[PDB]
């Protein structure tokens, strides 16, 4: 038996590896693929559960260059080092988000 | 979902 | 008919209107008949469409008080059962009127109250039933539905994951709220009363609730992740049902859970209806489903008691698992899942969909998969059900040779992987077993669980 | 089992107990399992035993927190079915702590929540439950019961006759009232809301309150004798129901009606506490009972719902006639009948009686026959159910072609000449035609209604 | 008259009083009225001054159980439309006895309820309404107004901003947080609900009122500024509308909004008094304004319609702008604001002010503005309503080429640049643009603002 | 539209939907205009459409939030109003 | 698009450029013209949202002189060097302040 | 009826 | 405001 | 009685 | 009345 | 203890 080893989690993928750039580009081009509009969301470490993150500028409606939106992420990245950033696709036929993580954990 | 595929689309 | 005749007359002569054209408003009814030899299809068609309306045995003077030409049920289709000849499909049309707006329960009671006691049938099934918009639009339906559940769990991506604790009877309060923390903490979003569990001697209902938050809480802070756990709300009495939701309300519990079928659809209605005023997501069990949709020519199926569950009021609704049922029954569970969480579901014979039926607005509800399922089964489940639904996983987390929360974790990787290979466009089914091998490399707990339990 | 292995287990290592003497706590229940070829009964018999208890598909380690020896359901005998080779009986005993204490409910979900979904089985059959006497003071049972009820409404000596108001569905309120006053005044101590009648457009149900109790109150002071009517509160929500049943008993209405299945448990127990707690006597209706109890393979057994009847509370059960039922289902049909009204019913496997069951004290219920009976059926009703009885003419009464005063005449004259034929040692069924003939050279009524149907 | 004469009268005999001198009780109205050729002025007047108060078109002998001297409404003096020959001006006097005290429903319905369909007008116009001091104390009023407003708000030396988010519908309950969100740490006082958005599909009202609350609380935190969002109440019904009021308080909103006259004046008295119990503001919008007081000829000035909303109460209220708006109806637009805001206004026929209207200690309420308003009209805006205002710029905000933050501050920039030069003497209409360029010059996101929108 | 740009906008780009037909469900309102002469009828029409339903003054980001096709009051035909050329009936699906 | 950067703000005339000698005695001079009672409020930062703010003295009735008011804020920042100052200034017609404006931020 | 045929006769 | 322009005064 | 002697009269 | 002149007749 | 000493046992 190995003991389970209690940390902090990040929503989807977080038990996975942490993710490298074709990772997270993979995830990105499939977004967009399904026609959502992806978004960047950046809030401080201790408020990761609040409903409301920072909006990083608005989303990139119709965005269809995945380079634009990490060169997004690394500019939100830059503005807020400490912030966790997070990634979410706008679905709007659902109003709802098609997917969201964690690019970058904070601190 | 939902909207997407309406009676009306 | 203008005068009182007494005595008994057919059927045929009034309720069976082949020429009839259904209106927009009207409820249809598919029953698939397997009439005894000598009885006449049309006559049994018709019989069908008297006695679940408004015709009589023997002609009644009362009859003439009113126009039965307005309020009576027609049949209007007879066809046949494609590769059975021993039985038919009546369509029957039921004018809107006939019913109690925004009542599954009286619709539900017309349909099959004394119709399916025939001595005429061998067998009477009940495939489908059209529910126009307008009463679509009479019916509270589920109190939130995906969307606004999603939002309200800060859940995305990815279909949620539970975890129904085991043994279903015999633990205490305490105990039952560990199990409940381990599973939580590990990464599952959900856990769940067994069914069973109501309030009985060794843990009843309110020291349940208690340890049960508690466990909730400690894990959410642990975690960072919203979590939840169905509390079974289910009683002897509505007084009693409602009593034990307001007390999960005052907790903060988000979630509870109530057994439509056995308790029945009165107090299902009432519940859903509580939840959308309080703000509680509900997840139904349909527990006896298999005593009424199992038998292809007795009963009701369940693509009807799937349009009931969403009028009526719930969030999530057990599905059972498509990966035990054949390619025959795949694609007309296919077929009620799209029920459940479609707007538009269009009609498809090869799925069972006998009618159009359209939600309109009606929130979607999850589709919850659950039964001897572990993480070699996540690929599939991942295919079939996609994200907007809840793979639950009792055995298959309490049975991890390690406990709980490496039980949790196992499956949560197994689904987060299937998710992700999917989303990167490989078929999860196909390379299944290589997915899992390769997450597996990264996390001890899911290699060991695939070491448990067989491919 | 001390340790903790995991992996797959099985069942009968656990649940197989041949051995076991079950207590006088213990809930038994007799399923008759129709396995698939190739499973073992005892593996089959100790599957069923688990699921429906504390049984999981795979071995969990909170087993051990907690004494399964004490709490799970074991099966302890199997036999053979007489002349079905394909079948056998599995006996399981459940100790009495599984279950929530008065909960028709909870033990009805933990029998049949998900062993009748088994691909283990072609068909699982729940014939009989042995309800303990320990269990059994724990429900409520029949708010009033039949010797209440007589007293209540002041009738002694004779089944009471009752009649469906039809056409079933379309009248307006006032004209159901006309009905409800005709058939009343002409002899029947009771009429009664068809089962699809709640609130709908043509008739909303306060409007049918206030009718029906003034046709009800007319006709009582105009014969001299009490008279009431089932006005039906089954409602879309529990908060519906009961502001029916409150406005029944603001009305001074003596009795209302309930659909227990389609309504369900939940709402039909906490109707059956509140018509105990406020003086109304509850007719039960089962609609829906065809869909669970006809197929002889799969499904749940009549005489299993009824004991869940009497346990919820009614004080009368529609229990179908059985002049239809053949000499082999008839046995069956009179073994539920003790069961409804007896309060010890010995072991019977020639009436379908696995078990012993003890009532105690709780009270009987009418039993209600119904269908397309009509005068010529009432020696053969009297000789079958006998006083303890409401026999229900909706047809019979309101297809008499002189309208329902004289139906109802034509059907109390019947049945009043049957009972004083029977009290006088005639053989009713035999001589029926002559009893009936005898009495229509009184009766102007009768003798027509015997011209309009067949003997 | 003391004898009763049958038969119809002419109304000038009993209701022109043109020696009438109203005492301070009385309740006065001006109606502009736009005769049909024929008729005579005074006979108009007198036979809206007997239909809006005791008059019939016939003598009825009741008259002479009560004193119709004392009770009647009279006409008292006739005067000349400036300009305009078809129409003229009635004054009317009612004695305060005809009216509910605290009732602007039954002051209104009196005097609009019948009159204005009149085959004798071509056209209706209520002008003002001269509400006496006594019958002002009798009304609820306010909950706060403006100084209790800034006091609990912190908020001192400058118009209050706001934003409606855009669109107007179609925004899920968390995409309405995040622009909440967005305005509000950007430098918005406060956010608002459209008219529209109620409880929809896409966003129900409790999951729209959580995700708002936590938006302004974060945003609040952020900026070390209390902030608030107008939440919209209105309801179906006066339950709906307090079940909503009441969470709003529960969960710590400071502010919510209504729809005074769509929701009615019974549902925003009610509320109002609602707010004042529980410490909530109440921002009014005036949906349906233009259908009932663009028409010069025929409707009701909103003059009118602003002291109702005083009396029946709100804190602020929704006024239009006066940029967009004629010099001719400045002036009347500057009356109604000092007749919102002044504790009292005098006489004063250039602004359409008919009557002084003393409004003793009721607090003022304060004016808002909105429309297709931008920085460029920040100097104008701040001229003509001055501080106790709330300027609310939706498009204005969430059309800002860089997103709600900056847009909010582009606006909050702009409109403290006005304010720093207003208090230092110079006239900021004039030095508008001047103004605002040099302010753009520390701030990119005015700027870019005043790049977007023109001049 | 997919992508946010800011700015004034005509409504008749959107809110006037001249081929569409009404469905079951839909409300359908009348209104007679009397417009003020130089404003286009169609412009008229959808203006009212746009108001009255999800339509602003100028273009909002949170437009594309939601899906403004399914969501959107539309004016679906024009009339003359039988003997007064000054107005016209728009018929307005909701 | 710029990124809109969050900070607490201070109410009235915050979101504007801080205020150099010569604008804020403009606002005490309006102030004093509309015949309003000029006072001083101080607060640890902290408790900024706080409704009651620690009193300088008393509220400066009838105070004419605009230099007055300045020392007054002056001798109140000395004593209280970490705490954010608030110039009031009370309307007594109305019972409310009739302008409010933080004239030093704190710690 | 009832107590005729009670368990313990 | 308020209770500078009063009718009393 | 109440209305003859009011204030107005 | 009412049920005479339906939509369906 | 409970369970331990039951009737059954």
């Amino acid at each position: 038996m190995q003991d389970y080893k209690q940390s902090l989690k990040y929503e989807t993928f977080s038990y996975l590896p942490p993710m490298n750039a074709e990772r997270i580009r993979a995830q990105i081009k499939y977004a967009i693929a399904q026609g959502w509009s992806p978004g960047i969301e950046h809030v401080e470490v201790k408020n990761s559960m609040n409903q409301y993150w920072y909006m990083w500028k608005l989303p990139f409606f119709g965005e269809q260059n995945v380079d634009n939106v990490l060169a997004e992420i690394e500019a939100c990245r830059s503005a807020y080092p400490t912030h966790q950033v997070k990634l979410v696709a706008y679905d709007n036929y659902a109003q709802s988000l098609g997917l969201a993580f964690v690019v970058y954990r904070g601190n | 979902p939902r909207l997407d595929l309406i009676e009306q689309a | 008919v203008k005068k009182y005749s007494a005595g008994v007359k057919e059927y045929r002569q009034t309720y069976w209107m082949p020429e009839y054209t259904p209106l927009d408003s009207d409820i249809l009814a598919c029953f698939k008949i397997t009439p005894q030899p000598g009885v006449d299809r049309e006559e049994a068609a018709a019989a069908v469409a008297a006695e679940s309306s408004t015709g009589t045995w023997t002609t009644v003077w009362t009859d003439l008080l009113t126009d039965m030409d307005y309020y009576k049920g027609r049949a209007y289709r007879i066809e046949d059962v494609p590769g059975d000849d021993a039985a038919f499909y009546a369509f029957i049309a039921y004018p809107i009127d006939l019913f109690e707006e925004g009542s599954v329960v009286n619709v539900f009671t017309s349909l099959v109250g004394n119709v399916f006691g025939f001595k005429a049938v061998r067998g009477l099934r009940l495939e489908d039933v059209r529910f126009p918009l307008a009463y679509v639009k009479t019916c509270g339906g589920p109190p939130h539905g995906i969307q606004v559940e999603r939002d309200k769990m800060n859940k995305y991506g990815r279909p949620l994951l539970g975890c129904t604790i085991k043994p279903k009877l015999g633990l205490s309060a305490k105990n039952y709220g560990r199990a409940v923390y381990e599973c939580l903490r590990g990464g599952l979003d959900f856990t769940k009363d067994d069914e069973n569990i109501n309030s009985q001697p060794f843990m009843r209902w309110r020291d349940r609730f208690l340890f049960v938050q508690d466990a909730t809480e400690t894990a959410e802070a642990q975690t960072g992740e919203r979590k939840g756990h169905y509390l079974n709300v289910t009683a002897p009495t509505p007084e009693e049902m409602y009593k034990r939701a307001e007390f999960a309300k005052e907790i903060g519990a988000p979630i509870i859970m109530h057994d439509y079928i056995t308790g029945g659809f009165t107090a299902n209605t009432g519940l859903a209806k509580w939840c959308q005023d309080n703000g509680v997501l509900l997840h139904i069990h349909r527990a006896m489903h298999a005593v009424i949709d199992r038998n292809p020519n007795h009963g009701i199926h369940f693509r009807v008691l799937t349009k009931i569950l969403r009028l009526s009021g719930g969030d999530h609704l057990h599905t059972g698992t498509v990966v035990g049922k054949l390619e025959g029954d795949r694609a007309s569970t296919l077929g009620w899942i799209d029920l459940l969480r479609e707007s538009f579901i269009p009609e498809d014979r090869s799925r069972g969909i006998f009618f159009d039926q359209d939600w309109g607005s009606m929130p979607g509800v999850f589709a919850v998969a659950s039964g001897g399922i572990h993480v070699w089964h996540m690929p599939a489940l991942v295919n079939i059900f996609g994200d907007d639904s809840v793979l639950q996983f009792g055995g298959g987390t309490l049975g991890h040779p390690w406990g709980n929360a490496a039980g949790a974790a196992a499956n949560r990787v197994a689904l987060e992987a299937c998710v992700e290979a999917r989303n990167q466009g490989r078929d999860i089914e196909k390379e299944g077993k290589e997915i899992l091998t390769a997450a597996a490399q990264h996390s001890p707990e899911l290699k060991i669980a695939m070491e448990t339990w067989k491919e």
